[PDB]
RNA sequence: CCCGCACAAGCGGUGGAGCAUGUGGUUUAAUUCGAUGCAACGCGAAGAACCUUACCUGGUCUUGACAUCCACGGAAGUUUUCAGAGAUGAGAAUGUGCCUUCGGGAACCGUGAGACAGGUGCUGCAUGGCUGUCGUCAGCUCGUGUUGUGAAAUGUUGGGUUAAGUCCCGCAACGAGCGCAACCCUUAUCCUUUGUUGCCAGCGGUCCGGCCGGGAACUCAAAGGAGACUGCCAGUGAUAAACUGGAGGAAGGUGGGGAUGACGUCAAGUCAUCAUGGCCCUUACGACCAGGGCUACACACGUGCUACAAUGGCGCAUACAAAGAGAAGCGACCUCGCGAGAGCAAGCGGACCUCAUAAAGUGCGUCGUAGUCCGGAUUGGAGUCUGCAACUCGACUCCAUGAAGUCGGAAUCGCUAGUAAUCGUGGAUCAGAAUGCCACGGUGAAUACGUUCCCGGGCC
């Protein structure tokens, strides 16, 4: 229940479970359970407290929660303070990946402001 | 981003301008308008003014800018805010 | 138009009546995935054919409102209701209801809405009984 | 065994230049199966047809390229000469294999 | 087309055929997997060297009579301005107006 | 002996070989339950030799190409009609006046420049 | 509306192709080119020769002329120039062949073509449509439609002026309508003719 | 005859509240409210008019009936269904017309609607019979009638106005309900009673052949 | 940091 | 008085969300130019990294990048060095041909000169050509005749009828032309011919695969025919046109779809496809180059895509297409890679080979109504491929991330059947770069009482 520091679901099939987790998606979860010998299908509740052991030891192997959230915060941080172009457009709230800004671009500029 | 078994792109008039500029010293800016050209660690501590479209924006090259190209530090277009 | 279809029977049963319900609760064209629903909802519901019918009977309109301009003002005028549209109506006002339901499948859904219908309960029924109330509100301009 | 694929735009042409082949290639000893109607192939084309804006303006063209096959079994001299002094008629494209 | 922009297709055309072996050879150098990263490196900055117009990719197809830059058809090598002209005129061989 | 239809159905083509026999279907070396999954397109099949009543009176040899199961199911009902009506000429008004002896002639309509298919046409917008 | 090309829509069906030959891809653009270099530079050197057509089999040329002589010339010395100039264009051997245009007065290039030329010497437009007209007619054309369109006399505003005789059924198209376009290059600019002579159905 | 006529019924006109007024000098009275014709006037005027029906009839002039039995009989021609406007006036136009009615009638012999397309072939004898109908009586004219006789002056006006923008003698059975305007030789009496009719019809016939035979 | 990774995915 | 998805009856949308795309605006050195109610706004553009490119900044050229003419030089060419962002300057090595009247001319290169070249500069309100549009709406006219002092009228109106100025009948009109219809293409049935690369009924084999021998049946290919005419029948109607139903028939009343756009209208669109009168620039408004821009972003609008889930998502298994493309191309098999891909390398200028695996579907399992096993935006890291080159500004892959969104106010759009809806597939352009466009099949509805109303139109 209590991996990485958060309590993944115990009603939910360890596969999906495990992807409560920041830094595990279904690939990643995946690959935990077939490293830890679990099946994907099981829930998290009906595996026993040495199972649970197994999956904390294989979560351990990747960059999770808030090891993951610092590298992530370092990486944009290095481009904000180099000034290149990906750096500004952090900076601006804008898009980072050539996108159109005449139109659309919300995810980024967050909701429209009137003149 | 350019294939890995190709090796990273630089203009070669900027890597002898750049081999040059090592070699003689702290010497001034160097004028390149070669903004696809990768920044590679013999880049490092020097000056190179990009080119942007209208001026050669001074570029002073550290240790983070390399593996990056020369037109990230050079802006090309200018925006302040519409109002 | 200003100037006045073959509908083939469903395979368990050979009801045209079942073919045109069919037809409305289809989406897309995807009429097999439509009949496993209604057959399934049939199964449950249930004879099959029987049971459709008593829902029909519950949920068909005699009567409804149509808009009619005259003289610049628009009212409501009740109109009797033609046996086919009766059907037509009924079929479609189960399935409008069947798919507000909170149910799990669209199965169970529709078996719930027709075993309401049969028990005069459901939105479906609701929705004859309010038809019948805006024909008998405009009873006035019946024959104008 | 020698195939002559013929291909044209206009099938009255094409129907000629086989009827041309079939009888001097059957006059001469030689066992023809006869001319086999291959697939058209129909490229197509849409234009725009005004010089400016107006996208719904179009044209479609097609050409039509019509294809037949004449196989010539058990061959001799005679028919091999027969068939290098035919000058079947310009638009008719003559590919022999063999 | 002005006859400048004529005159930079031709020799496009020009250079792309005088340079080509070498483009040809230097490229499998680049990509060739069993050669030495000094030998692609040098390949690499010797590519550049060439003359830009000598690749292919600087080519654009433009009509044969007008020149036009756009709506070109590679069948005709013509502009579609210029296909309809010819194609009614009765000068493309087999085209003609298709429904069906 | 046996008796043949060709039958037709959008881009389908079915090739029907009729013979007495126990009421054996084969559909490209396939039973009808393999072939064809849906319940219509069995339906579909053998509503020709219910409506004559040879359902247990044939075997049918069927090979079909093209289109989809609508349209091999559609496809083998005109073939089987034919086949039937080859076999027994008497039968021709029957299967005429279930509707199985047309060749049912509707096509994908093309589609047309300026529409998004056949008729749909773009949304328009006035202001 | 605008009106389909008659020509272009009879192709198949009641008019034959001007470029009568076979290629693939690789070859149909560049065979494209040559025959318009082809029909450009004859059109040009025989400007004075009345060419109604110049059909192109594959090089094989035929110059549907109503003068013969003058393309031909003395001993066939002038087609003799063409056909080395013709075979440098194609960059393949040449053969120019002369059709004689009996009636120049039904054929629609050539009356296209008299027409541009009486405006360009400053003839009345009005004139020049009329005996257009009344000379097909008089040879038995079932009908025959000219239509002028520019600054007819010099006048500032453009207009289209037509004028039609007999039958010119262009929606039928087993209708054999010779159509055929010219321009006048004007002092005031372009003037276009349009010529349609119906010659039956069939 | 003034006893011939009255068998025949050339007296009897129409009603009286129907009458042109310029018709006063010949009706002698009014029996029941039906204008009586003065036939003292009608024999004198019927024989002027046989007198001229005669002599141009001599001249080798072409009589147009205004019928078809009468005007067939004497060699001459008829119009016995509805004129067409612009008959005479517009003869090179209906002429041509005329034309058309003679190859339908050779198209039947050379066997040409057993030819063509079954229901567009019945469509081009379609033509033959309602051109038989207007044009038939005037096939084998070839021009202007020298003189123009007519049953009902004001029934057949356009007739008569053709006739007289062109300069063609027109004779008529005038009736006591008619105008007599544009007829060069009024005939009173009755053009609408068949024994009256087939009289008159009968004795213009009578000159016509004794004209031309004379 | 970019240098290491610079010098190893590149062969020079 | 009629008609049209015009409304109504329906089904699915748009308007809300994210994203794609065009436009306005704003911004900018430049955000190149054009299209602007319907009939501009996924429009010219069938594809802007460079090129394209028309714009900007800077660097450059001046008879010129592109022609002809003249004189003088000199074969073309090829190879390579230095400087330079490149344009372009300087070189250096080398070649020395062909025509051979043995004269020299001619290629092709320079340099000088000035006739000129050049202009995507302006005017679409000077134009040609081409296009949109009312509208595939049923109209629009003429000759002759007649009527009216005349402008004009009649014909063309009227009674019926038609999808139709369609046809019949009447009629001062009689005829004719351009439109309507038909002729064209395609699709639905059949026949004949041919029978591979396609086909496999029967017949032998068989490795069980049309695999083989064979067969020419059938599917199919594509040439030629046949077929539908209100032809037949009944009733209705003016002894009419036609209408209504029936038979037979694959098809029935124009069978379905396409092409086909009358006289004209909007000084509609396009001088930036091209052409062209006039005007204007000519060491510049022409020309070459590198880099930038056309991709900007408080915002507004249009067109789309993807969703919001259970008629669904995911996993596994498993069916059934059509149409098309391909030689500097399509690229199998095999091997390597989680994958995009890579390596090796057949076959195929194609009914043969390749792209290429249809997807929705069906069966089984799982999720169990949650902002979720819905959604897939955004962003980080790592890659692949094309391409001199993917910073500005490519597509794709992998791992991680996991936004808004709970079916969308007023309003508004499309569609009458193999239609809508939904599902994949292909093509043009194209080195690469589709949610656009053009095309192809699969599955496959609902509804139409009716003509009051809204919109457009026709006739009196
Ligand atoms: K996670
Ligand atoms: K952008
Ligand atoms: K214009
Ligand atoms: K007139
Ligand atoms: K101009
Ligand atoms: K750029
Ligand atoms: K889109
Ligand atoms: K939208
Ligand atoms: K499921
Ligand atoms: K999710
Ligand atoms: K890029
Ligand atoms: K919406
Ligand atoms: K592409
Ligand atoms: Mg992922
Ligand atoms: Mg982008
Ligand atoms: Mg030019
Ligand atoms: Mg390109
Ligand atoms: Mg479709
Ligand atoms: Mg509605
Ligand atoms: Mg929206
Ligand atoms: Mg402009
Ligand atoms: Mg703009
Ligand atoms: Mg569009
Ligand atoms: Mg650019
Ligand atoms: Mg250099
Ligand atoms: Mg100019
Ligand atoms: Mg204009
Ligand atoms: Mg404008
Ligand atoms: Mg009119
Ligand atoms: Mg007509
Ligand atoms: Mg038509
Ligand atoms: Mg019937
Ligand atoms: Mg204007
Ligand atoms: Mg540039
Ligand atoms: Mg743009
Ligand atoms: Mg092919
Ligand atoms: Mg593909
Ligand atoms: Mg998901
Ligand atoms: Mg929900
Ligand atoms: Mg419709
Ligand atoms: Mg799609
Ligand atoms: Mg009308």
């Amino acid at each position: 229940a209590r991996i990485a520091g958060i309590n993944i679901p115990d009603h939910k099939h360890a596969v999906i479970a495990l992807t409560s987790i920041y830094g595990v998606g279904k690939t990643r979860s995946k690959a935990i359970l077939a490293a830890a010998g679990i099946a994907e299908d099981v829930k998290i509740s009906e595996l026993s407290e040495g199972q649970i052991d197994t999956l904390r030891d294989e979560v351990a192997k990747f960059v999770v929660e808030g090891d993951l959230r610092r590298e992530i915060s370092m990486s944009i941080k290095r481009l904000m303070d180099l000034g290149c172009y990906r750096g500004l457009r952090h900076r601006r709230g804008l898009p980072v990946r050539g996108q159109r800004t005449k139109t659309n671009a919300r995810t980024r500029k967050g909701p429209r402001k009137p003149i | 981003p350019r294939s890995l078994k190709k090796g990273p792109f630089i203009d070669l008039h900027l890597l002898k301008k750049v081999e040059k500029a090592v070699e003689s010293g702290d010497k001034k800016p160097l004028r390149t308008w070669s903004r696809r050209s990768t920044i590679f660690p013999n880049m490092i501590g020097l000056t190179i003014a990009v080119h942007n479209g209208r001026q050669h924006v001074p570029v002073f090259v550290t240790d983070e800018m390399v593996g990056h190209k020369l037109g990230e530090f050079a802006p090309t277009r200018t925006y302040r805010g519409h109002a | 138009p200003r100037r006045r279809r073959k509908i083939l029977p469903d395979p368990k049963f050979g009801s045209e009546l079942l073919a045109k319900f069919v037809n409305i609760l289809m989406v897309d064209g995807k009429k097999s995935t439509a009949e496993s629903i209604v057959y399934s909802a049939l199964e449950t519901l249930a004879s099959e054919l029987e049971a459709f019918e008593v829902a029909l009977e519950n949920v068909r309109p005699t009567v409804e409102v149509k808009s009619r301009r005259v003289g610049g003002s628009t009212y409501q005028v009740p109109v009797e209701v033609r046996p086919v549209r009766r059907n037509a109506l009924a079929m479609r006002w189960i399935v409008e209801a069947a798919r507000k339901r909170g149910d799990k499948s669209m199965a169970l859904r529709l078996a719930n809405e027709l075993s309401d219908a049969a028990e005069n309960k459901g939105t479906a029924v609701k929705k004859r009984e309010d038809v019948h109330r805006m024909a008998e509100a405009n009873k006035a301009f019946a024959h104008y | 065994r020698i195939r002559i694929r013929l291909k044209a735009f206009d099938h009255r042409l094409i129907d000629q230049a086989t009827a041309e082949i079939v009888e001097t290639a059957k006059r001469t000893g030689a066992q023809v199966r006869g001319p086999i109607p291959l697939p058209t192939r129909k490229e197509r084309f849409t234009v725009l047809i005004s010089p400016h804006v107006n996208k719904d303006a179009r044209d479609q063209y097609e050409i039509r390229t019509h294809l037949r096959l004449v196989d010539i079994v058990e061959p001799t001299e005679k028919t091999v000469d027969a068939l290098m002094r035919l000058d079947l008629a310009a638009g008719v494209d003559v590919q022999i294999s063999l | 087309a002005k006859q400048s922009m004529k005159a930079r297709e031709v020799k496009r055309v020009a250079l792309a055929d005088k340079y080509f072996a070498k483009r040809a050879e230097l490229k499998a150098i680049i990509s060739d997997v069993n050669a030495s990263d000094e030998d692609r490196w040098n390949a690499v900055l010797k590519l550049q060297t060439l003359p830009r117009d000598s690749s292919p990719s600087r080519q654009r197809n433009r009509c044969r009579q007008t020149g036009r830059p756009h709506g070109f058809l590679r069948k005709f090598g013509l502009s579609r301005i210029k296909v309809r002209e010819a194609a009614m005129r009765g000068e493309i061989p087999g085209l003609k107006k298709a429904s069906w | 002996n046996q008796y043949y239809g060709t039958g037709r159905r959008k881009s389908s083509a079915a090739r029907v070989f009729i013979k007495p026999g126990n009421g054996k279907i084969v559909i490209n070396q396939r039973s009808l339950e393999q072939y064809f999954g849906r319940e219509t397109a069995r339906m579909v099949v053998r509503q020709p030799l219910e409506l004559v009543d040879m359902v247990e009176k044939l075997d049918l040899y069927i090979t079909v190409k093209g289109g989809g199961i609508s349209g091999q199911a559609g496809a083998i009902r005109h073939g089987i009609t034919r086949a039937l009506m080859e076999y027994d000429e008497s039968l021709r008004s029957e299967l005429r006046k279930a509707g199985f002896v047309t060749r049912d002639a509707r096509q994908v309509e093309r589609k047309k420049v300026g529409l998004r298919k056949a008729r749909r046409r773009p949304q328009f917008s006035k202001r | 509306g605008q009106k389909v090309h008659p020509n272009g829509i009879r192709l198949g069906i009641v008019k034959p192709w001007n470029s009568t030959w076979f290629a693939n891809t690789k070859e149909f653009a560049d065979n494209l080119d040559s025959d318009f270099k082809v029909r450009q530079y004859l059109t040009k050197e025989l400007a004075k020769a009345s060419v109604s057509r110049i059909v192109i089999e594959r090089i094989r040329v035929t110059i549907h002329t109503a003068r013969p002589g003058i393309v031909i010339g003395k001993k066939g010395e002038d087609v003799e120039k063409l056909r080395k100039v013709v075979a440098d264009i194609a960059g393949v051997p040449a053969q120019i062949n002369i059709a004689e245009v009996r009636k120049p007065e039904l054929d629609a290039k050539l009356v296209a073509d008299s027409i541009t030329s009486q405006l360009e010497r400053r003839v009345m437009f009005r004139r020049a449509m009329k005996r257009a007209v009344q000379n097909a007619m008089r040879l038995g054309a079932k009908g025959i439609k000219v239509e002028v369109s520019g600054r007819l006399g010099g006048a500032e505003i453009a207009r289209t002026e037509w004028y039609r005789e007999g039958r010119v059924p262009l929606h039928t198209l087993r209708a054999d309508i010779d159509y055929n376009t010219s321009e006048a290059h004007t002092t005031y600019g372009v003037i276009g003719v349009k010529v349609w002579i119906f010659k039956g159905e069939i | 005859s003034m006893r011939d006529m009255l068998k025949a019924g050339v007296h009897f006109g129409h009603q009286t509240r129907y009458w042109n007024p310029k018709m006063k000098p010949f009706i002698f009275g009014a029996r029941n409210k039906v204008h009586i014709i003065n036939l003292e006037k009608t024999v004198p005027m019927f024989n002027e008019a046989l007198a001229e029906l005669n002599k141009i009839a001599s001249r080798k002039g072409k009589i147009l009936f205004v019928v078809k039995d009468a005007a067939l009989s004497c060699d001459q021609f008829f119009v016995n269904h509805r004129w067409l406007g612009g008959m005479l006036t517009n003869w090179k136009t209906v002429r041509q017309s005329i034309k058309r009615l003679k190859d339908l009638e050779t198209q039947s012999q050379d066997g040409t609607f057993d030819k063509l397309t079954k229901k567009e072939a019945l469509m081009r004898t379609r033509e033959l019979e309602k051109l038989e109908n207007s044009l038939g009586g005037i096939k084998d004219m070839g021009g202007l009638p020298d003189a123009l006789f007519v049953i009902d002056a004001d029934h057949e006006h356009i007739a008569i106005k053709e006739a007289n923008n062109l300069g063609i003698p027109v004779f008529a059975i005038v009736d006591t309900n008619s105008d007599p305007d544009g007829v060069d030789f009024v005939i009173p009496g009755n053009d609408d009673a068949i024994r009256a009719v087939t009289l008159y019809l009968g004795a213009v016939a009578a000159t016509v052949r004794e004209g031309r035979s004379q | 940091g970019r240098v290491d990774r610079f010098n190893k995915r590149f062969n020079i």
